[PDB]
């Protein structure tokens, strides 16, 4: 069977080898390095690829698996928020999906500022937050949506649609049913907002580096990877893109950690099986 | 203008 | 810190 133990064992073997090769070496020329005395990485083991980095001071990467373009990043550090907000604005972000739980954000030691559920000032940037709808995703998991309005004198005011899942603990994987519903809500949200910029003849519709959905959890490698992988399968243009392709492309474009827990890769495998999508290549 | 995207 |  294309989804039998033998196939699953082979896929893991290839993935394992890749993760070891992409392991960040001290002062690795493939990863972004902290220039100066400013902390860049939230974790010394979760690094950001250099050739796909969005900004030099943020741990974020441009990711494209198949025809699906997104942006994965770590939960911004306190001192990166200003730069984080400019990135969202400039990108004309059609949707921001936050997969970090409320419990993690509340934990003051985790250093994860609640920058989207409350209004505030960060440097030259002014952010206003407003709660909109709440969508049930199944298994009791809920999606809380907000609208972030980013204002900066001299720049055009940009509002961003936010989808926050607060009850998805780290190092865990939600059911494939939930993941499929969450992937749909994010595309719909992005699709609606993107439509707006097109009706306004925005200059971002022509730039492949903009109008990309931004997604992140805590490290931006576990929960973020699961959603992205699910979003690719939603795209009707990724026909024949295998599970091997997806994970490979994510790791080579961010870091070999993308899709941390096996339980997470299992959800992707399950969704692929439901689509008759190949696991391995050739 | 400044808020033509709101 | 280490995310592990």
């Amino acid at each position: 069977s294309p989804y039998g133990p033998e196939a699953r064992a082979e896929l893991s073997s290839r993935l394992t080898t890749l993760r070891n090769t992409l392991a960040p070496a001290t002062n690795d020329p493939r990863y972004l390095q902290a220039c100066g005395g400013e902390k860049l990485n939230r974790f010394r083991d979760i690094q950001c690829r250099r050739q796909t980095a969005v900004r030099a001071d943020l741990n974020a990467n441009y990711i494209q698996v198949g025809n699906t373009r997104t942006i994965a990043c770590q939960y911004p550090l306190q001192s990166q928020l200003e730069s984080h907000f400019r990135m969202l604005a400039e990108n004309r972000t059609p949707v921001l999906a936050v997969l970090a739980s409320s419990s993690e954000i509340a934990n003051q030691r985790f250093g994860m500022p609640d920058y989207f559920r409350q209004s505030g000032t960060y440097g030259s940037i002014t952010v206003e937050s407003k709660m909109t709808q709440q969508v049930g995703l199944g298994d009791g998991i809920m999606a809380d949506m907000y609208t972030l309005t980013i204002r900066e004198a001299g720049q055009k005011t940009i509002s961003v649609p936010v989808v926050h899942v607060g009850n998805w603990p780290d190092q865990t994987a939600v059911s494939s049913e939930v993941t499929k519903a969450l992937a749909s809500l994010v595309d719909q949200t992005a699709e609606t907002k993107r439509n707006m910029y097109e009706s306004k003849g925005s200059s971002a519709v022509a730039d492949d580096s903009k109008l990309r959905p931004v997604i992140h959890c805590r490290a931006g490698v576990g929960r973020t990877a699961q959603l992205i992988g699910a979003m690719c399968m939603n795209d009707s243009r990724n026909s024949q893109l295998s599970v091997e392709d997806m994970v490979s492309q994510m790791r080579v474009q961010r870091n070999g950690i993308m899709v941390q827990k096996d339980e997470q890769l299992d959800v992707l495998i399950k969704l692929a099986e439901g689509q008759g999508r190949p696991l391995l290549n050739s | 203008d400044a808020d033509e995207y709101l």
